[PDB]
């Protein structure tokens, strides 16, 4: 199971912080998971904010409902929900505020169907588990 | 002395919150500490690695010009975390 925190990064911080990538993630992490003082998770929760955009989510539910289009999938407001054809896996879809969250399992496909919408929303998608340390672009 | 480093300090920031946007002092700005100042060296806390590096890439013009506004003097301008 493949789980991960999606946001898009402002180009300003996307540029300065290109070929360091990692220092990104360690920020992430450190607002879902380190344990860190109340004060360093304020920060770090304010820094968030300032370096990332708004998910735009009236255009992220067209090109959804456009690109799923007799897919199984439903919807229930900010969640869309995918089966892969022929059995081969399934994944979550959660937008809110300044976070996306994928849930994926079986084949690779599962994810990408969602990524390949964000990956022709933006450029700067940043998409990140937690779980494996596998982070990147969603590159266009 | 201990009380004048803080007096600078605080001039500095009330300045710097008069030209930044409220997100941008809110969030780089507002919780940084003076540490010391020896020699032409000013140094300033930053609360953690990532607010240093941005402080440090975007802001220290910013600083120094303000530091020379308020004092007359160039003040070179450095950043550590706690």
């Amino acid at each position: 199971e493949r789980h991960y925190y999606t946001y898009l990064i402002k180009e300003e911080f996307a540029n300065h912080y290109f070929g360091r990538e990692s220092v990104m993630f360690e920020l992430f992490q450190d607002y879902h998971w380190t344990s860190l003082e109340k004060q360093q998770y304020e920060m770090t929760e304010k820094q968030i904010q300032y370096i990332t955009q708004p998910i735009p989510i009236l255009h992220m539910h067209q090109r959804l409902k456009m690109n799923l289009n007799k897919t199984d999938y439903r919807q229930l407001d900010y969640i869309y929900r995918i089966a892969l054809p022929k059995a081969k896996g399934h994944a979550t879809f959660m937008m809110k505020e300044h976070m996306i969250e994928i849930v994926a399992s079986g084949d690779y496909e599962a994810e990408t169907i969602f990524f390949e919408v964000l990956r022709k929303v933006s450029p700067c998608f940043l998409a990140m588990d937690f779980n494996s340390k596998r982070y990147g672009w969603l590159n266009p | 002395a201990m009380e004048n480093i803080l007096d600078l300090w605080n001039q500095a920031l009330a300045q710097i919150e008069k030209k930044l946007s409220k997100p941008s002092f809110e969030t780089w700005m507002k919780s940084t500490k003076a540490h010391s100042l020896q020699g032409d060296t000013l140094t300033i806390t930053a609360p953690n690695e990532f607010a240093r590096d941005w402080l440090e890439s975007r802001y220290l013009h910013l600083i120094a010009d303000t530091i020379y506004e308020l004092t007359g003097e160039e003040l070179s301008i450095k950043f550590v975390i706690p």
